[PDB]
């Protein structure tokens, strides 16, 4: 049966996590409330122990890296680093050159994408 | 290393704290003093999981109005810190 | 290419083979033994499918789909075999030669009277080609492994065949539902 | 009563124009309520021969009777089509999840 | 790491001391000796040349090759392979299924094989009241009484 | 070692009687308000009364333990999926405890109504009764000093077929008619 | 005692713990706001919700997907193991409302400059106590040069 | 708020969290004890530490 | 392994011989179950643990000798399964390929399969036995004696039945040996 | 759309959950 | 368009003929093999292999005179929570231990009862304090707490309980 | 849309409604070896069980095999 | 179009569905809430005596356990006892004063440690505290 009677009651278990939890002390009557109030607030794994150590093995946020080019701040900090043309970098607000094409009424396309959004595109393009 | 139960020991000690924090300080002070006790028992001379659990204890003793019991307990903090290889930035700070 | 364009053929003085004597790396024949199947009185599709289910080998746990394992069912009084009701009469077998005038729709009746073994042949055709129709060699390797008797006379008595315990858990006599 | 025709709208699935939760009595009258606000005993409502077997359970035009019990006292005759009785007409029409119920 | 060994025994890092892309220097500053202090086992040499291959190699003890490709990596990155390499045998790569989740097979209490079970047949929880069996006493008169009931309720 | 609980004290039931006595079942039943269908509980339903989710994988033992400890009892780290578990199951408990403040605040203000329902579902269903004050429901009330006798439900299994087994009972039942496919 | 309790009497409401048995996308936008309105997104979420009378005349629209079930807040105090003697309204009261996803907000332009002045409320927090210490120190400093210098 | 990301000195480190409050105290009871000197050094140490950070 | 403990001796005395030998364990794992045996080894999904380490683990659905079987409801106490970490590493690339045949996107995503690899040492089982148990009639039994069935079980052949398919007599009356003794 | 976040949700993998290792105290002092 | 040319190339060994010579067919032939393998991958095999392993669990309790259809509702029952690749595992490498769960199932032993609702301890309901001392319901909660630890394997702490709820009395100094 | 080729479950004997009481599992297993199962009580609500062994099961089917032999003697 | 017929068992389960709905409506037309005494066990007059008569016979259910709490005496038994161990619960985290005339040499956590300042947690999988004290200050 996919008709599957019983109370909702149990969809919800409550039997491992009591008030106890968010509210540590309620069997004495003092109210204190530890919530981890978010997904968002989780600060990292750390170590219980000096002895185990956490082991060290990377993620696609770690692995893939490149090194580390100045940006503005680092030479005007200590221009000592300023050592060659490469660091003359304009300002951060410059993007890049422009990558793809503009296509009405779909975003920005990819090049060498779907060309079958572009007619409205390809005659704009030609010009009470 | 000696087995103890340490998942259920570390559970009962974040228990001690949320005592302490809540303001109820006898009952932090007991819970307290199991943790050490195993902690004591589990990791061997001047560890630092030790000397933490055993600062944790001095406040609690502090709070309680032991306060020699504070005092004794925090100097066996410092003159173990000393004899430690290289001991946690934070914990030295902490027990100071 | 892997599989060879001259191939073993019908009309080849060579021949087509027997499972049961060929050695290949997914046959086995050491973990075998053998049953006596009484069809005396039993729906000939139901007999046909539990057959089907010891010879293909899914009656042991150790089944794994590519590997051939079965075991020998003698299928014995075959004349006896039941088919509930009118359908002796009514149920067809068709099948379809390719050339001009492609159709046999022939009674149950009268494979009957032509052979009637060959009836039980044909359900168990269609009970292993359920699940093993892709790859010829799971289709007719496993079929090899009946042996059907018309009466209660066979050459096995060596292998001592068990009598298989079955008893039809279906209630209902079979039905032919064909699209 | 008489006069109102109770639509309805449910689900159809398979071939023969069949509704798959067929009526009950309890809801011929709670569209009588819900529709001309009649408010009566759901028991006194009663069905056809063939419905009596499967509910109601037909796409289209269905009827049941109703049977309003006391009237020999108003003195009701020849005023009405029948003494004890009312067809109620129902029809129900097939509609996809959207719009249906059950 | 098997029974107490690091497989890994050799890391190859090649670098040029002055010309560019400083990845590798900034690694071999900052990274490189916690790892050393941590794995002491494993014998790290270093490889200046003039065009330096950007790839990181190790050599594991069965005499296997791996390198991974550090060019303009981070330093975090390049230190993420070294521990890539330290923590695998180089043995294997089997697919992760279901087949290959345990690495060999094993039975303690043994295999099931056909005729484990064979001679087992179907059992009765109760005891039969067999059909041809000497009937007792009060057997008799409950029976016949049950005969002589059908019979009188037809007659 | 190994751990088994069903709950966050570790407490439980006394799994077994004492010797000798009848032992407490689980009611077999599927839990309907309905008498006659008379289901079976499906696997799915037994893992929702042992108090699991419908799944091994959700709100049971088989969450809340521990894959591993080290071997001297040092226990596990925090993954930012078991940071975020116990956050959902805090958001349970918000959930919960927010909504019985609203009940509370609302009944605290009188806004708990003594008529069932809402006026949307009251008007489709005749089951809630009219809950005027001063008059009798149906009428002006009923004189103080059953539909089932004249109201027919009697299924006829068969429908009775025509006697052809009789001459004249075959001709005076005779039924005239011309059948006809709609147009 | 074959007699009415004695009381003080206390009322006592209930709570709707819902769970969604259907596709929502099966079904008009109208029973989606409604299933939004219940908090409900996907088949197989389960809600808790009040039983104030605008929950009801939403449960009533949606009756035919979600399945429900009712606590009584005694039953509901019991299946989390709170004292008899706290009542809801102060556990309520206690505990943050910057809990996640703490708001209803109109569209997603809004949601974001709301999380946006959270964060800013913390830089805040720390910046108004380093100027809090310049203030307290310039304080220390001018009490200082003013009774040294008299 | 992607651009915006912020993260209180007062937790990614307890260390600077701890000195902090105790600088705290530590004025305070300067300011018991009724000396302007300490407690003027320990406000400008506390401060020198918090934009350090 | 501190071998089993009941209140009753006999059932000690009797039972302690059984838990000798190898031992299998059914283990729960990153949401997978392994059959697992003294010198095994199985690849976990990953577990964050420094290499050369020394593990146990907790969720024990099964254990079993060639002797005995324990057979956990939902699961079991008293069993210490220690491994140790032998590898982390990942595991050979399932390749996926993308690709909507209107629209011309690809995508190849790589799913090397993050895993860590676990070689098993020892298991140890000492469990608290409660008492005997009746199995037909659900119940504990009072006293144990290991000399006679606790259940014993009855041929079927009535003859009431003709249609019953008839096994060989031999496989139809076998009676089976006492264990415990 | 938006997230009601009704059902459990999995944390997303970010930056600052990067495991911070403790300043030590040099070996000689 | 990127139709992932560069890194099948490499592949092109494992076709016959005309696709492993001419480099485009070759793609051709990988892309579709690729991508057929992936949608395959993804919304199918998994039904082909967990009908495998039913029918092999299935058989092994035929072997004992069930299946699959009362086995699969009464290990529910007994809350045992084997998934059916592990009871294939035990049915081939196992079978002394399968039959056993068959045996339980098979057998009239209560199923575990239900889990718990945690409850609230009588010692909360005492005011405190009456008219240095720790509330009554937390040291209860301290017994709870210990005992458990105790529970878990053999420890060096030992399995008396009081003075080890005690233990903070050894680290106080009497003054 | 493909037809299933999947392996079936293989019918089973029906069940008269008896299987509809608590107390009363659905499983009906007895066998030949059943007696030799037997059920321990473990604390943690978990069972026990006390089964012979791989040899020893099999050496009892020798002896009925050689049993059922006796008489007729052995084919190959 | 659709050509062969809805299976009787898929329409078995059509019907099952009409009636989770109806056993929904049941739930909807109940009283928004109840009236109870002090003294007397929670679960005293229920709706439920039609389906504890039709269902809960012989045979346990899943919410046994909550249930044996109901039926037992409440625990609190007098208005004057609810406010007299009300009075004396604490609520931590509060804002604004909190009243001592009592004993002044008596420090709380805050006072003691300041406010950006929580106790060092131990952190297992077992044991987890919040995290980020400085995000939720909403
Ligand atoms: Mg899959």
């Amino acid at each position: 049966r996919y008709r599957l009677f019983h109370p909702r009651r149990e969809a919800i278990p409550m039997h491992m996590c009591p008030a106890k939890t968010i509210f540590p002390l309620i069997n004495s009557n003092n109210l204190l409330v530890k919530t981890r109030n978010s997904w968002e607030d989780f600060t990292g794994r750390k170590e219980f122990d000096e002895d185990h150590p956490l082991p060290v093995v990377g993620s696609r946020l770690n692995g893939r890296t490149t090194q580390h080019k100045w940006n503005h701040w680092d030479q005007y900090l200590n221009p000592q680093i300023t050592q060659s043309i490469k660091d003359l970098t304009p300002t951060p607000e410059y993007v890049g050159m422009r990558c793809g094409h503009n296509m009405i009424k779909m975003g920005w396309m990819k090049i060498g994408g779907s060309w079958k959004y572009s007619r409205g595109y390809n005659d704009r393009r030609r010009v009470r | 290393r000696p087995y103890v139960p340490l998942g259920e020991v570390a559970k009962l000690e974040l228990q001690g704290d949320y005592y302490m924090e809540g303001g109820m300080f006898q009952e932090a002070l007991e819970h307290y003093g199991v943790v050490a006790k195993a902690y004591n028992y589990a990791y061997p001379e001047n560890h630092a999981q030790r000397i933490g659990i055993r600062i944790k204890l001095s406040a609690a003793f502090r709070q309680t109005g032991r306060l020699e019991s504070s005092l004794a307990n925090i100097e066996e903090v410092l003159r173990m810190l000393d004899a430690s290889t290289r001991p946690s930035l934070e914990l030295i700070c902490e027990a100071l | 290419p892997f599989k060879s364009v001259l191939r073993r053929h019908k009309h080849h003085p060579e021949g087509l083979p027997l499972y049961n004597d060929m050695s290949k790396q997914w046959l086995c024949r050491e973990g075998e033994r053998w049953w006596l199947l009484d069809a005396r009185g039993e729906q000939l599709p139901r007999v046909a499918a539990v057959a089907a289910q010891y010879i293909t080998g899914q009656h042991r746990p150790d089944f794994t789909p590519g590997m051939i394992t079965g075991d020998h069912v003698v299928i014995v009084n075959i004349k006896d075999v039941v088919m509930v009701g009118d359908q002796w009469i009514r149920v067809p077998i068709t099948w379809q030669t390719a050339y001009p005038g492609g159709k046999y729709r022939i009674r149950l009746t009268d494979m009957y009277e032509r052979d009637p073994c060959m009836l039980m042949w044909w359900f168990l055709k269609d009970e292993v080609n359920r699940h093993f129709v892709r790859k010829l060699k799971t289709r007719i390797a496993p079929l090899e492994k009946a042996w059907l008797y018309e009466d209660s006379i066979h050459p096995h008595a060596d292998k001592n065949p068990r009598p298989l315990c079955w008893t039809d858990p279906e209630v209902k006599g079979w039905k032919y539902r064909d699209p | 009563v008489n006069t109102g025709y109770l639509l309805f709208g449910r689900q159809s699935w398979g071939q023969g124009f069949l509704i798959n939760c067929p009526l009950r009595k309890r809801d011929v009258a709670q569209k009588l309520w819900e529709q001309y606000k009649v408010r009566i005993d759901p028991r006194l409502i009663e069905f056809r021969e063939k419905d009596r077997r499967t509910g109601i359970q037909e796409l289209g035009h269905n009827w049941c009777w109703l049977y309003l019990p006391g009237a020999e006292e108003l003195g009701i005759n020849r005023e009405v089509y029948d003494n004890k009785r009312v067809k109620v007409r129902i029809h129900v029409r097939k509609m996809n999840s959207m719009f249906a119920l059950y | 790491s098997r029974n107490g060994e690091l497989c890994l025994k050799k890391v190859i890092i090649s670098y040029c001391p002055s010309n560019g892309a400083p990845n590798t220097r900034q690694f071999l500053a900052t990274h490189l000796p916690h790892f050393h202090a941590k794995y002491p086992s494993v014998s790290i040499d270093l490889r200046p040349r003039l065009w330096p291959e950007m790839a990181i190699t190790g050599v594991y003890r069965d005499g296997s090759e791996r390198s991974y490709n550090t060019k303009n990596l981070s330093p975090m990155g390049i230190f993420l392979r070294l521990n890539n390499l330290v923590s695998t045998a180089n043995d294997y790569d089997q697919p992760f299924c279901a087949s290959h989740l345990h690495f060999q097979r094993r039975s303690v209490q043994g295999t099931w094989n056909p005729w484990l079970w064979n001679y087992e047949t179907e059992r009765r929880r109760t005891e039969a009241p067999q059909w041809r069996r000497k009937l007792s006493e009060k057997e008799w008169d409950y029976y016949v009484g049950q005969y002589s009931a059908q019979m009188k309720q037809e007659e | 070692y190994s751990e088994a609980r069903s709950n966050y004290d570790g407490t439980s039931l006394p799994a077994w009687p004492a010797p000798g006595k009848k032992p407490t079942y689980p009611a077999a039943l599927s839990e309907l308000r309905l008498p006659q269908p008379r289901m079976r509980k499906t696997r799915t339903e037994w893992m929702y009364y042992h108090g699991h989710g419908g799944c091994p994988g959700k709100y049971g033992p088989s969450r809340e333990i521990a894959d591993f400890e080290y071997a001297d009892g040092t226990p596990a780290s925090i993954s930012g999926r078991r940071f975020a578990f116990k956050h959902h199951q805090d958001h349970l408990l918000v959930q919960l405890i927010r909504a019985a403040a609203t009940v509370e605040r609302y009944d605290a203000s009188g806004l708990l109504p003594r008529i069932p329902g809402t006026a949307e579902q009251r008007n489709w269903d005749p089951a809630i009764p009219l809950f005027l004050d001063d008059v009798d429901e149906q009428g002006r009330p009923a004189p103080l000093r059953d539909p089932s006798a004249f109201v027919s439900d009697t299924v006829k299994l068969r429908d009775d077929k025509r006697p052809y087994w009789s001459r004249r009972r075959w001709a005076l039942t005779d039924k005239f008619l011309v059948p006809k496919s709609p147009k | 005692a074959a007699a009415i309790a004695p009381g003080p009497y206390r009322r006592v409401g209930n709570i709707f713990i819902v769970h969604c048995d259907d596709h929502p996308f099966k079904h008009s936008w109208e029973v989606n706001r409604m299933l939004r309105e219940l908090r409900l997104e996907f088949k197989g979420q389960t809600t808790i919700v009040p039983d104030i009378p605008q929950v009801r005349k939403r449960i009533w629209r949606v009756r035919h997907i979600v399945k429900v079930d009712v606590l009584d807040l005694d039953e509901a105090k019991a299946l989390i193991g709170v004292p008899e003697h706290i009542s809801f309204t102060d556990l309520a009261s206690q505990l943050p409302p910057s809990f996640g996803r703490v708001k209803a907000v109109p569209s997603p332009v809004i949601r974001s400059k709301m999380n946006f002045m959270k964060l800013r409320r913390m830089r805040l927090r720390d910046v108004l106590h380093r100027d809090a210490l310049e203030l307290r120190l310039l304080e220390l400093k001018r009490s200082a040069m003013k009774n040294a210098e008299q | 708020e992607e651009k915006f990301v912020y993260f209180s000195p007062f937790d990614y480190d307890r260390t600077f969290a701890l000195v902090d409050q105790c600088l705290e105290r530590a004025e305070t009871i300067f300011n018991e004890i009724g000396d302007v000197e300490g407690a003027i050094r320990v406000l400008q140490q506390r401060k020198e530490m918090i934009d350090k950070k | 392994a501190n071998g089993l403990r009941c209140p009753d001796a006999l059932i000690t005395r009797t039972l302690n011989p059984l838990l000798n030998g190898p031992k299998f364990a059914v283990i729960y794992c990153g949401n997978h179950q392994y059959k697992v045996a003294v010198g095994d080894v199985i690849a976990v999904q990953r577990l964050r643990v420094e290499i050369g380490s020394h593990i146990a683990l907790k969720k024990v659905l099964m254990v079993g000798g060639p002797r005995f079987t324990a057979i956990g409801r939902p699961l079991l106490e008293g069993v210490r399964v220690t491994a140790q970490v032998e590898e982390q590493k990942r595991m050979r690339n399932v390749v996926s390929l993308f690709a909507t045949p209107g629209r011309r996107h690809v995508r190849w995503v790589d799913a090397p399969h993050a895993a860590t690899i676990i070689r098993i040492c020892e298991i140890f089982y000492s469990p608290n036995v409660v008492g005997e148990l009746d199995k037909y009639k659900g119940e504990l039994l009072e006293t144990f004696t290991p000399g006679q069935h606790t259940n014993p079980v009855y041929p079927v052949d009535d003859g009431y039945d003709v249609f019953r398919k008839k096994d060989k007599e031999a496989m139809e009356n076998a009676t089976t040996f006492l264990d415990l003794l | 759309v938006t997230r009601l976040y009704t059902s459990y949700y999995t944390g997303v993998l970010y930056p600052n959950q990067l495991v911070q290792p403790k300043q030590r105290l040099p070996a000689d002092v | 368009h990127y139709r992932a040319k560069l890194e099948l190339d490499r592949i092109r060994s494992m076709l016959r003929g005309r696709a492993r010579l001419e480099r485009k067919v070759g793609l051709k032939r990988l892309f579709f093999l690729m991508r057929t393998q992936t949608r395959y991958r993804v919304e199918q095999q998994a039904h082909w292999e967990r009908a495998i392993v039913r029918k092999n669990v299935d058989s092994a309790a035929r072997e004992h005179g069930t299946g699959w259809q009362h086995l699969r509702n009464e290990l529910g029952r007994q809350n045992v929570m084997l998934l059916p690749r592990s009871q294939q595992l035990l049915a081939q490498y196992e079978p002394l231990a399968f039959r056993a769960v068959v045996e339980l199932c098979a057998s009239r032993i209560p199923p575990p009862p239900p889990p718990v609702v945690a409850s609230v301890p009588e010692e909360s309901y005492t005011l405190w304090p009456p008219a240095s001392l720790s509330h009554p319901a937390a040291r209860v909660e301290l017994r709870c707490g210990v005992e458990r630890v105790l529970r878990r394997g053999p420890s060096g702490l030992g399995n008396n309980v009081n003075e080890l709820i005690d233990a903070w009395k050894e680290f106080d100094v009497s003054p | 849309p493909k037809k299933d080729r999947r392996f079936r479950v293989q019918p089973l004997p029906s069940l008269h409604a008896n299987s509809l009481a608590d107390d009363t599992p659905l499983v009906t297993t007895t066998r030949t070896l059943s007696p030799n199962f037997r059920a321990f009580a473990l604390q943690d609500g978990g069972v026990f069980f006390t089964h012979p062994s791989h040899e020893q099961v099999m050496r009892v089917g020798q002896n009925i095999l050689a049993e059922e032999t006796k008489a007729t003697g052995m084919t190959s | 179009e659709l050509l062969h017929p809805l299976p009787v068992r898929a329409r078995k389960m059509e019907w099952l569905k009409r009636d989770a709905v109806e056993e929904n409506e049941e739930i909807l037309r109940r009283p928004y809430y109840t009236i109870k005494s002090y003294a007397l066990p929670p679960a005293v007059g229920r709706q439920e005596s039609i389906h504890n008569s039709n269902n809960i016979r012989g045979g346990m259910h899943s919410s046994h356990s909550l249930d044996l709490i109901m039926r037992q005496p409440r625990r609190v038994k007098t208005p004057e006892q609810l406010r007299a161990l009300r009075d004396r619960l604490r609520f931590i985290g509060v804002t604004g004063p909190m009243p001592q005339a009592t004993s002044v040499s008596t420090k709380s956590y805050t006072d003691t440690y300041g406010s950006r300042l929580r106790p060092r947690y131990p952190e297992s999988w077992d044991t987890v505290p919040p995290h980020q004290p400085s995000r939720e200050l909403l």
